[PDB]
């Protein structure tokens, strides 16, 4: 379905000023 | 400290 | 949440309150899971040593909120329940083992900017992602520090910890449906969920997919952001199965 997809972010192709540091950490 | 929510809502 | 931030809006659009009608407070966190299911921690229910012991008719969920004490009129939504189903085999009485519980809306919640659900992991999201030094987002109204309140939603970003640390911290027996999180005094970095933070949301964001999971949920620690110690979370994917048949009904 569309769970977990933010409608003010990933719907938008915006990022948060933190999910890059949870990415950085996916090693 | 919570403002009050509309009587609606019990 | 002590040491962490301000949320940005819509950033946790799963987020739930759980309020207490009468004294008009804040109960605990909690997550939205569907247009009609939300996820919480069982102690947020049923807490026997402090003589807790909510009823549907006892609270309300606010859904698509930032601002702590606020209405946030033409934003948030107030939902009532239908019934509250806490795991049979929650263990209140030592260590908080299988801190779940499912509450059922009155009435479905309309989707918004703001109110949106979180995924949960199946088998593979949960072996990829729950990996020691790999980071989740906790959220939450509750306390800025073990010993104020914060005006907003309070955001912290936290590596989950090796089991043999999680339980070398502690006194306390850890099971399998738990793990901790947090940083190690060596790594200068801080930060934790604290009383109030209850039943909250511990997600991440799968590289896979791009969507977010919700791996745990806020249910104990000892003290709050102290040196040496962790928060620890209920395992949302070793409970599935429990989740998945009251759902199913
Ligand atoms: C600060 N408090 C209230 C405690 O440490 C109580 N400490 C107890 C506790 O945490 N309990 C019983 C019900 C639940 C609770 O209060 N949860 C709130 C909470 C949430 C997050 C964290 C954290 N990540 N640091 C700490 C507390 C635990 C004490 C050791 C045995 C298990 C219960
Ligand atoms: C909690 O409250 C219910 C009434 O809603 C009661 O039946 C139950 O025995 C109480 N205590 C526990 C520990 O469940
Ligand atoms: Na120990
Ligand atoms: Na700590």
């Amino acid at each position: 379905a569309d769970c977990g997809l933010r409608p003010l972010f990933e719907k938008k192709s915006l990022e948060d000023k933190t999910e890059r540091e949870l990415l950085e950490s996916y090693i | 400290d919570f403002e009050e929510i509309p009587e609606e809502y019990l | 949440i002590v040491e962490g931030s301000d949320a940005e809006i819509g950033m946790s659009p799963w987020q739930v309150m759980l309020f207490r009608k009468s004294p008009q407070e804040l109960l605990c966190g909690a997550s939205l899971i569907s247009d009609r299911w939300v996820l919480t921690a069982a102690h947020c229910l049923l807490y026997p040593p402090w003589d807790k012991n909510f009823t549907e008719n006892d609270l309300l969920v606010r859904i698509g909120k930032h601002s702590r004490t606020r209405y946030e009129r033409n934003i948030e939504k107030i939902s009532m329940l239908e019934k509250i189903y806490i795991h049979p085999r929650y263990n209140w009485r030592e260590n908080l083992d299988r801190d779940i519980a499912l509450m059922k809306l009155k009435k479905p919640v309309a989707f918004s900017d703001y109110i949106h659900p979180v995924c949960l992991p199946d088998r593979e999201t949960a072996a990829s992602l729950l990996q020691a030094g790999y980071k989740g987002r906790v959220t939450g109204w509750g306390n800025l520090k073990e010993t104020g309140q914060p005006s907003v939603l309070q955001v912290v970003n936290l590596p989950i910890v090796e089991r043999p640390v999680c339980k070398d911290s502690t006194r306390i027996r850890i099971t399998d449906n738990m793990f901790c999180a947090g940083y190690k005094p060596d790594e200068g970095k801080r930060g934790d969920a604290c009383e109030g933070d209850s039943g909250g949301p511990f997600v991440m964001k799968s590289p896979f997919n791009n969507r977010w999971y919700q791996m745990g949920i806020v249910s104990w620690g000892e003290g709050c952001d102290r040196d040496g110690k962790y928060g620890f979370y209920t395992h949302v994917f070793r409970l599935k199965k429990w989740i998945q048949k009251v759902i199913d009904q």
